């Protein structure tokens, strides 16, 4: 009661289903950059947090400080305000020879000092305005974050031997060609260059053999068929039945993975909305995985990683398999066994049987045309 | 890495993780977990040495009881049977049993201190004076499944009582032998049952209600399915030809994966299918072919039964049973 | 008997002197002062106390 | 990087919403589906050669 | 028709995940209460007995004196 | 259409407090004061 014209369109939905899941699921949330989920990093340094609004900053060689001027060593933190952005600059890798220091106005500079930024004067401002970083000042290195290829699936090929001839079929399949066989066979002195012929040829029996040839050709021609060979009907209404039941099976299945696809990527909606989710509410998502990290609760044994290695053995040795995606390293074969089936019959049978199965199949032939 | 084999590994993925593909399973697949235990024996016991059993020894005394002679030519071509597979394993090198750890055949008695005569160190026993052509069946026979993995006994306090809580049968306060008979018991009513069904006509002529009890019986549909006839026949005879073998630990991982249902969060998914529900037959059952065990990380697709040579030939019976 | 069993890598011990290390360095990295305001009072003989610079 | 000197610089603000990034999800399931697609185009062809051959 | 392998919830599936979260952080919250109790009993307790102590406090658990 | 009791943000938002606590925040906060008025320092003192 499913014909198998009805299943492109059955394919279309799930596509379209699949689709609407990847394009939410594609998307992922970034690292944060909330300042206050990130402040007790800067409470943390190794030096106090200099909030510097005023005065100088200077690079100078190593030596004696001057008297008055506050040291960054590499891991010093400093609150400032850089082209209207409050911002926070960790000191790191300062060069050899040299070192760099807070200049307040009260202090003087020392020879041989390069100002590597500067504050203006605002004493009755009550928000300064800090620092203008020019092109040539300072160089920012924006990370280049190189988005590497899309993981695309390998698409398996299939061999499509009846197009060809769809198409052949679609070229005999004309008015005009049947039309020229009706006035060709009837009337083909026409066609030929006869008088040529027969002035030239010294025998007319070449000719006549000729003409014989061309009729006997243009009736093989129209007769013939549109395929090379006879099809055993039986045999492929039994594997057209059989691929038909693989495939309903097939999606059959897909639908049941893409209700968790679609489950899944309706919870990423709420990830993407800022919704914090439980783990386990998030687990819920996950029915399949859910029963079965539940029993292993039940069981008690919270280890892990030699089922992995022994399940993908591709794996093995890999501490960080969880943190990959090899799925595309290890695919299943694209063998099939029935070579191997036949091959193992045509070994245990003779030849003689062959050749009797080569006239079991001629005299099928001959029944099915009586 | 100590415990698992890493030749069954992908039919033990496709036994026990079929609820997440949602593909059907092959009972080859299941049956292919005997990989952990060892060969199954039986020896036979006559009047001076144990005898391995055979197909061919098998096939031979099959053949002599359906041919329905006397006894006195029975008897005599049976012991003719016997000497020859004697001599042929004697030719293999001994039974099967003497190099498997667990089990043995002790060599002769030795001779203790002046018991010991010069060279000969050994004491053959009495039926060494026998000849060896008045070798005899006793009648006795020794099963021994070297189920080292596998074994009802080293399973425990709780798979045992699992299992027939999982199979509806008493299970509280009471030893796992208590336990082991009571799952023994109920494999042979199943078998029993089975037995009389055949004679009665196979699964066809039962009804659907009969057939859905005794799927329920079976362990192996859940009435929360409303499968077809054809997919309840075609899973009675997978659990028949499953429990022909006699092991109820493949059994209860076969049962098993019809039992993982779940339940979603959200009222609007799962959303009504499209396909229609699905259906099989007897024919796809493939039970009359042998499967080799998928190298790990390399499965094979499945081939139907109906692609193979002389399919029309071999499933001649059952096309004639659903015909009819 | 006679298991034959590969030697595994999680078993050695190449990681644990490093790791206490590193925390010792952690530790340490934050004892880093500068210049300006430092005094600490040596020995007699002019030679560093122990608890002194920690 | 600076003359002589080289920083880390960190934003100050407080992040309202999430930053999404395009990480493309690979599954099997679209080819999945175009495989079937190509498979039962074929039988579709092999029917209709057949039906013309046939019946003609 | 619907998928398979699909039900309706029931009692014996247990508690839900949220719920499941719920029972865990309860021992975290009579953290907050029982740390701070714990730091009271300490702090305002008295020593029992003493070398002028002609008395011990008793506690009769069963009321049978 | 979820089918639990969905719980809210702020009530996620308040157990986020209660269940992110480290061992070291238990350790140090709460041993500081009993290490201070307990049994060796005040406490001790005052009751032996
Ligand atoms: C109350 C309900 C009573 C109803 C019977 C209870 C349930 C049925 C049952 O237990 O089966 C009987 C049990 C059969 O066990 P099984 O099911 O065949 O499992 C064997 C599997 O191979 C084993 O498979 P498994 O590995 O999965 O199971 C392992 C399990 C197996 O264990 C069990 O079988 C437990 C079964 C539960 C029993 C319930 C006990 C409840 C007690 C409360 C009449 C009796 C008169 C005598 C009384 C005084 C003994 O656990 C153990 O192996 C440990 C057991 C011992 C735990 C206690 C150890 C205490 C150590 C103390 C320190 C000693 C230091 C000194 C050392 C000296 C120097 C060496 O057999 C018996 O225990 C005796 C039978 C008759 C009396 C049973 C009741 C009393 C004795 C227990
Ligand atoms: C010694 C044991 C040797 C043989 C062991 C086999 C066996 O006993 O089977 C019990 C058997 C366990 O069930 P099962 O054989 O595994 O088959 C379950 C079915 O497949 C159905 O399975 P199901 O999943 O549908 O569950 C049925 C459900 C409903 O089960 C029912 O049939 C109705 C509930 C009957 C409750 C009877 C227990 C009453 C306890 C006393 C309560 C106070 C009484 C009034 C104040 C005094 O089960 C229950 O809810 C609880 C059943 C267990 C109750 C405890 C029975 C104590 C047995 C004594 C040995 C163990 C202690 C040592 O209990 C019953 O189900 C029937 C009642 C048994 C009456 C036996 C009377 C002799 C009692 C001797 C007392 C010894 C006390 C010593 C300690 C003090
Ligand atoms: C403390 C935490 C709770 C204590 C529960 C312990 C239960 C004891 C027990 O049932 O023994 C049977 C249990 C074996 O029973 P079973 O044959 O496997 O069947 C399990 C029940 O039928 C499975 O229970 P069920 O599914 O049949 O449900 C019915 C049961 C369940 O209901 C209850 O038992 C209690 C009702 C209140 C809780 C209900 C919450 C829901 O109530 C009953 O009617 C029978 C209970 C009497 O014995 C053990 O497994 C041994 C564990 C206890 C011994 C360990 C060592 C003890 C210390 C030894 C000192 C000397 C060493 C030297
Ligand atoms: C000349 C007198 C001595 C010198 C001058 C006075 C002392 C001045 C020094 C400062 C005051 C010391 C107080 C001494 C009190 C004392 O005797 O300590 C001992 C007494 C109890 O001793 P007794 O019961 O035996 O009399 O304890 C108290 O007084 C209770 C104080 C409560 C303190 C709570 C502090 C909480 C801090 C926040 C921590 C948060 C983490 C979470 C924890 C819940
Ligand atoms: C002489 O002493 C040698 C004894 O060696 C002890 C080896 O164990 C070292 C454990 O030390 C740690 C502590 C914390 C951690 C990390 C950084 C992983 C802690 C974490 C989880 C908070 C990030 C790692 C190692
Ligand atoms: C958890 O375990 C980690 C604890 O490790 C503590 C190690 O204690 C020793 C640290 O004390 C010192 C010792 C020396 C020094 C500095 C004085 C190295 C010498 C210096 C700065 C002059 C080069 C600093 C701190
Ligand atoms: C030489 O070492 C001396 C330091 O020992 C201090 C003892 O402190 C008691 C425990 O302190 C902690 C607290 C937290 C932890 C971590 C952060 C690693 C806990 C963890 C694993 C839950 C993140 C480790 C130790």
């Amino acid at each position: 009661d499913v014909p198998i014209e009805k299943i492109p369109e059955h394919a279309n939905v799930l596509l379209k289903k699949i689709d609407a899941c990847l394009e939410i699921l594609s998307k992922d949330i970034g690292e944060v950059t909330d300042a206050e989920a990130h402040e007790m990093y800067f409470e943390t340094s190794k030096f106090q947090i200099l909030h510097i609004y005023t005065g100088c900053v200077a690079s100078f060689p190593e030596g004696d400080v001057p008297p008055g001027a506050v040291e960054c060593l590499p891991g010093q933190v400093i609150r400032t305000k850089v082209n209207g952005e409050d911002v926070m600059l960790e000191i790191d890798e300062v060069d050899p020879g040299y070192q760099v220091c807070w200049f307040k106005p009260d202090v003087p500079l020392p020879e041989n000092a390069e100002i590597l930024w500067s504050y203006p004067y605002e004493p009755t401002a009550a928000l300064p305005t800090g620092t203008t970083w020019e092109e040539g000042q300072a160089n920012v290195l924006i990370p280049a974050e190189p988005t590497p290829e899309a993981a695309v699936w390998p698409p398996t090929p299939v061999t499509n031997v009846y197009a060809p001839m769809a198409e052949k079929l679609a070229l005999k399949s004309n008015p005009e060609l049947k039309v020229l066989f009706k006035e060709a066979l009837l009337q083909p002195a026409k066609l030929l260059p006869l008088d040529v012929d027969y002035q030239c040829s010294h025998d007319r029996e070449v000719v006549e053999a000729k003409r014989d040839r061309y009729l006997t050709a243009l009736v093989e021609a129209e007769q013939a068929p549109p395929l090379p060979f006879t099809p055993d009907v039986l045999q492929l209404q039994l594997e057209h039945n059989v691929l038909k039941g693989e495939l309903i099976d097939r999606l059959r299945a897909l639908e049941y993975t893409i209700v968790t696809e679609q489950l899944q990527a309706r919870l990423h909606e709420r990830r993407l909305r800022g919704d914090v989710i439980d783990e386990w509410e998030e687990l819920d998502y996950h029915p399949l995985v859910r029963d079965d990290t539940y029993l292993a609760i039940d069981f008690g044994d919270p280890t892990f990683g030699r089922y992995i290695w022994k399940l993908f053995p591709h794996t093995d040795g890999d501490e960080e398999c969880m943190f990959k995606d090899t799925r595309l390293d290890v695919l299943p074969p694209q063998v099939n066994p029935l070579n191997a089936i036949l091959a193992q019959h045509t070994a245990q049978t003779p030849v003689h049987r062959s050749l009797e199965k080569r006239l079991w199949t001629e005299v099928r032939a001959t029944a099915v045309s009586e | 890495h100590r415990l698992m084999l890493d030749e069954v590994t992908e039919s033990y993925k496709e036994i026990f993780y079929s609820h997440y593909t949602g593909q059907l399973r092959d009972v080859r697949k299941c049956a292919h977990l005997r990989l952990y235990d060892g060969t199954s024996t039986v020896l036979l016991l006559t009047n001076k040495e144990p005898v391995e059993l055979t197909s061919e020894l098998l096939q031979k005394w099959n053949a002599i009881k359906a041919a329905k002679l006397s006894p006195e030519e029975e008897k005599k071509a049976r012991n003719e049977a016997l000497i020859e597979a004697y001599k042929e394993q004697e030719l293999h090198g001994g039974p099967h049993v003497k190099h498997m750890q667990g089990y043995g055949i002790p060599a002769d008695t030795p001779l203790l201190g002046e018991n010991a005569k010069g060279d000969q160190y050994t004491q053959p026993p009495e039926s060494a004076s026998i000849p060896l052509e008045q070798l005899e069946w006793t009648g006795d026979t020794v099963f021994i499944p070297a189920e080292y993995r596998t074994e009802m006994e080293d399973w425990g306090r709780e798979l045992t009582k699992l299992a027939n809580q999982f199979l509806l049968l008493p299970w509280r306060f009471v030893s796992n032998a208590w336990n082991q008979r009571r799952l023994v018991s109920w494999f042979e009513e199943i078998l029993q049952e089975d037995a009389l069904i055949a004679k009665e006509g196979g699964v066809q002529a039962l009804s659907d209600d009969e057939l859905k009890v005794a799927l329920l019986d079976r362990a192996v549909i859940r009435c929360d399915e409303e499968l077809t006839r054809g997919d309840m026949e075609a899973r009675y005879k997978e659990i028949s030809w499953l429990m022909s073998l006699r092991n109820p630990f493949i059994v209860l991982a076969w049962q098993t994966g019809y039992y993982r249902s779940t339940y979603s969060p959200e009222d609007d998914l799962p959303e009504a299918s499209i396909l229609p529900k699905l259906n099989r037959t007897v024919l796809d059952v493939d039970v009359h072919n042998e499967l080799a065990p998928d190298h790990p990380e390399k499965p094979l697709p499945r081939v139907h039964p109906a692609l193979y040579p002389n399919s029309h030939l071999a499933l001649a019976k059952e096309v004639a049973v659903l015909a009819k | 008997a006679a298991p034959a069993e590969k030697p595994d890598p999680a078993l050695d011990a190449t990681k644990a002197l490093p790791k206490a290390l590193e925390e010792v360095e952690f530790f340490q990295s934050y004892a880093v002062r500068r210049k300006t305001g430092f005094h600490l009072f040596n020995r007699a003989t002019g030679s560093p106390t122990i608890v002194g610079p920690m | 990087l600076m003359n002589g000197l080289k920083m880390r610089m960190f934003s100050l603000a407080r992040q309202q919403a999430p930053k999404i990034v395009h990480k493309p999800v690979l599954s099997p399931i679209p080819e999945h589906l175009r495989l079937v697609k190509n498979v039962a185009q074929v039988q579709i062809d092999m029917l209709k050669l057949l039906n013309a051959q046939a019946a003609k | 028709v619907p998928v398979a392998n699909f039900r309706p919830k029931k009692p014996w599936d247990g508690p839900w995940g949220i719920q499941i979260s719920q029972k865990k952080d309860r021992p975290f919250i009579a953290m907050w209460i029982l740390f701070p109790l714990l730091l009271v009993d300490h702090l305002t307790r008295e020593y029992y007995a003493y070398w002028h102590s002609s008395k011990v406090p008793v506690t009769d658990v069963f009321g049978d004196f | 259409a979820p089918l639990y009791p969905v719980l809210s943000q702020a009530s996620l938002y308040k157990r986020h407090f209660f269940k992110n606590i480290k061992l070291f925040h238990v350790v140090f906060y709460v041993g500081a004061p009993c290490v201070t008025f307990g049994t060796a320092a005040w406490s001790g003192s005052n009751r032996n």
